[PDB]
């Protein structure tokens, strides 16, 4: 992907930091995964 | 406590007397069948029979018939 975004001419540290941020997107999602099955109790929960 | 919330207390209250007199429980029994009538055993004997639903904390009634404390017990 940095090879590929020096194909599309831009700077591979934008797509670097935009692959990281979506990293950080779906972690969130995750995230929310979180609260769709424990709500708020995995502050608290075991495996929360 | 629930079974995961160490930090939030389920139900955490007190069970305490009138006056001044620091409540020391002895050998204390849970209701039979948790049938919320949990006995309370004390130095001075002091059986403190109690409710725990509703609105029946603290020291619901008591009685004694020594003065020892009494260090085992079983609901039955």
């Amino acid at each position: 992907a940095c090879k590929m975004s020096h194909v599309r001419d831009l700077p591979p540290v934008s797509g670097s930091i935009i692959w990281a941020k979506q990293i950080d997107r779906q972690l969130t999602a995750y995230m929310k995964r979180v609260e769709d099955v424990l709500g708020k109790g995995w502050e608290n929960h075991v495996e929360g | 406590w629930s079974l995961d919330m160490l930090s939030h207390p389920q139900d955490s209250m007190e069970l305490v007397h009138k006056q001044s007199k620091a409540v020391a429980v002895t050998s204390m029994s849970f209701p039979v069948g948790d049938v919320n009538n949990f006995v309370v055993g004390s130095e001075e004997g002091s059986v403190y029979t109690a409710c725990r639903h509703g609105s029946k904390a603290g020291i619901s009634e008591m009685f004694e018939g020594h003065q020892g404390p009494i260090t085992g017990i079983h609901c039955h």
